[PDB]
């Protein structure tokens, strides 16, 4: 899954 | 509310105690009993209010996605009926993830975003409106889908037009924002065209303005960069 | 009961998808309607009820620890008086705490451990109220703070006098049973002696009759034996 | 902490 914040 | 009798002050104590004890449940009604109290938030307690929900949905969306992937290959052709159990477990997780969702939207709208007029609330409030949405999109299957997508991008876009605006472009709000808007278009919105050009704009703006910035404030801008470059390398 | 319409196998079913999950409160939830049907448990039915509830509690217990902490150094001189929060919620998780072990023992005592006749599920079960009461014991200040010691100590010293006469030394349930009495003799009763002396005799009439197992057995009682060299190495 | 199972 692709990062996020 | 279970929190109304507690004083502001003490819920955020309690919100970093929790935080210490990785409670993050709690974490999180302290939370939102401190923006009940309807005093505006500080920079340091919008990040409490954030910190606490992103890990309590990041577990139920971490779960809903195990139970997924079960219900998803026992409905594949070979498959032995296992009955109604998974099917009902994943939507008892994903009606939980839901109601978490709606809490935060609705202190979102009631009524924090209206009283945020400086940039780095009003941003920061946008940005947790379009991840929540985005939670409630990564689960929608009925005819309010393409509504919940539309007010996820609708609040990204009101905070990216705010923050071109009025942040430099290594603010970290403006660069957490870029990096989770990028994500909704790959992930949800099925442009994944869109968000390859978002983190790479957003990337080398960013970094044409790192000389402007003191050693902390670099720290913490790269950090950021280095999420959108690793988006970029998968996707490219 | 919330469980009381769900059928036993349906909730052991999804006590195994929570599990996968890692969504051990409804794991512990699932398996508590489980036992509440009012039917003996199988052996893997009685893991998947040990390691729900040693889920919960432990991560009950490491929040109970950190918070202690923080009160502990709040109460030492030359520390700024922070008010009455951290007392309050290091007494909130250990009101939780107390309730989840409560909970446990309660299934045990109604009606686990009297229809128990077979030593590995009665070891098992007497094991487990040992635990539970070491976990009050950890957090126990009051009048009753001797007998729930001595409850612990009552319940696995009747664990080990059944596993000696019932079961090889190698027996992973009276393994585990010997590791854990030798924790409560170090952390609880003060008996740091009788513990090393417990985990020493434990290993070595384990290593004895190791030459019986299968590859298989094998494997599960040298874990466990490793766990008991463990304990022996921090404590000498 | 020492170990337990
Ligand atoms: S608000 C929590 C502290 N901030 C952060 O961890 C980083 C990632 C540096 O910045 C953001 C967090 C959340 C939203 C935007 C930026
Ligand atoms: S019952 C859970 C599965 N068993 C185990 O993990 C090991 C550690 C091998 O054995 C025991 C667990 C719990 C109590 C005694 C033994
Ligand atoms: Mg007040
Ligand atoms: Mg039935």
């Amino acid at each position: 899954f692709p990062a996020t914040v | 509310g279970a929190m109304g009798s507690m004083e502001r002050a003490s819920l955020i104590q309690k919100a970093k105690l929790a935080e210490q004890a990785e409670r993050y449940e709690d974490m999180a009604a302290f939370m939102k009993g401190a923006v009940e109290k309807g005093e505006e938030l500080s920079n340091e307690e919008r990040c409490l209010l954030s910190v606490a929900y992103k890990n309590v949905v990041g577990g139920q969306r971490a779960a809903w996605r195990v139970l997924s992937s079960i219900e998803q290959k026992s409905n594949e052709e070979g498959s032995e009926e296992k009955g109604p159990e998974v099917r009902e477990y994943r939507e008892k997780v994903e009606t939980e993830l839901q109601g978490v969702c709606d809490t935060v939207l609705g202190l979102l709208d009631s009524h924090l975003i209206k009283e945020a007029g400086d940039a780095e609330s009003r941003v920061f409030y946008l940005k947790m409106k379009g991840d929540y949405y985005r939670y409630l999109a990564e689960v929608a299957t009925g005819d309010d889908k393409k509504r919940i997508i539309d007010s996820a991008r609708s609040a990204y876009q009101e905070a990216m037009d705010i923050s071109k605006k009025e942040m430099p472009p290594t603010n970290p709000i403006r660069l957490g924002l870029a990096l989770n808007f990028s994500v909704f278009h790959y992930e949800i919105a099925n442009s994944p065209e869109e968000a390859i050009s978002l983190a790479k704009t957003t990337f080398d703006e960013a970094m044409a303005d790192l000389h402007t910035l003191s050693e902390d404030s670099y720290k913490d801008s790269t950090l950021i960069m280095q999420l959108l470059r690793d988006n970029l390398t998968l996707w490219t």
